[PDB]
């Protein structure tokens, strides 16, 4: 029984340009657990990215949080690239500071 | 009120890429406090909550006693993966997963309320401890095998004894040592934002930030008329600092923003909030 990841890209604190924040990509509801998650700054992977320990929900589906320390600007584009066995193509979700 | 100590185990094969991996985590209520990852060189259980730093002085043996258990668990589920796949006669080339979710709920009485021990295989229910803490409910033919060996090995009784003693005792210790983190209810920081779609439609988004515990309700009301099906509600999500966030949004006509209200309920709130743009 397999399940496609849900994705939410967002920040720990409301985006104040030039202030330091955290960029979060939260993937939930997937199965099996092996997942490929990257944070992108202008199409380029960010190296120093950490993530929480693997757990799962009442319906056995897994969730992880990926996060990196960042400082939003007016112009920099950020995203989250996710691949999974269930995804024939990677999903790339753009950061939006409003959701 | 009630609280819960839980343990989540994940074990899965990686055909080709090496031996099976076993990751276990533990939670009190809605916050992790320990972890164990079999892919470490000499893997040990580790603290994942600041209040766990003072666990050694109440009982230093904690970390060794735990590490030994995690290592053994790790072995038990490696062997399990092989027997279960064998029951099904599945090709060794496919990855497969065994899960586990056991713990206890205790209440204002400081006595148990529910114990549980449940297993999934490839993400579906496989076998679970019945609420009587003595029989097992097997999901399919292959899980009868697991049940029979577990019946004969007396594992239900091993579970009941743990769930009704050690589990309760430790859930109470943790609540005591984690009293600042664990016995709080941080109400959400709420506000509303405003994003114009066109000149005749505008998106209202109602934000709940930095709250704990996870359980929360957010709704929109149009002149006191609930708007649940008309609204977009995101899954609750962690902020990375031990709290949670959530929003609800809905599109309203570009002059009737004033006629909508967001309603917020949460354990930390003395009364439920009503917000308006």
């Amino acid at each position: 029984i397999q399940r496609t990841p849900k994705i939410q890209v967002y920040s720990r604190h409301p985006a104040e340009n030039g202030k330091s924040n955290f960029l979060n990509c939260y993937v939930s509801g997937f199965h099996p657990s092996d997942i490929e998650v990257d944070l992108l700054k202008n199409g380029e992977r960010i190296e120093k990215v950490e993530h929480s320990d693997l757990s799962f929900s009442k319906d056995w589906s897994f969730y992880l949080l990926y996060y990196t320390e960042f400082t939003p600007t007016e112009k920099d584009e950020y995203a989250c690239r996710v691949n999974h066995v269930t995804l024939s193509q990677p999903k790339i979700v753009k950061w939006d500071r409003d959701m | 009120g009630f609280h819960s100590l839980r343990y989540f185990y994940t074990a899965w094969s990686r055909p080709g890429s090496g031996e099976p991996r076993f990751v276990a985590v533990g939670y009190v209520d809605d916050t992790q406090f320990v972890r164990f990852d079999s892919d470490n060189a000499s893997p040990r259980a580790e603290p994942r909550a600041p209040w766990m730093d003072l666990v050694e002085q109440q009982d230093p043996q904690y970390w060794d006693r735990n590490t030994r258990n995690a290592r053994d668990a790790a072995q038990t589920y490696r062997v399990g993966l092989d027997n279960v796949r064998g029951y099904y006669n599945q090709s060794e080339a496919g990855s497969h997963t065994i899960q586990r979710m056991y713990g206890c709920d205790v209440g204002p009485h400081g006595r148990l309320l529910r114990g549980y021990d449940q297993l999934a295989y490839d993400g579906a229910d496989y076998i679970a401890l019945n609420e009587d803490l003595r029989s097992w409910t097997a999901a399919d033919l292959a899980a009868q095998n697991t049940r029979r060996k577990w019946e004969e090995a007396g594992y239900a009784e091993r579970d009941r004894a743990y769930l009704e003693g050690e589990c309760v005792e430790w859930l109470l210790k943790h609540l005591e040592n984690g009293r600042e983190t664990l016995l709080r209810a941080d109400p959400p920081k709420t506000h509303i934002t405003h994003h114009p779609i066109s000149d005749r439609e505008v998106t209202l988004r109602c934000w709940a930030l930095g709250f704990y515990p996870e359980e929360i309700t957010l709704t929109w009301q149009h002149d006191g008329e609930d708007q649940t099906q008309e609204m977009e509600l995101v899954e609750t999500r962690p902020d990375g600092n031990g709290a949670f966030q959530k929003w609800a949004a809905l599109v309203v006509p570009s002059g009737e923003e004033q006629r909508y209200t967001c309603h917020v309920q949460h354990e930390g709130l003395p009364q439920p909030l009503t917000l308006r743009w």
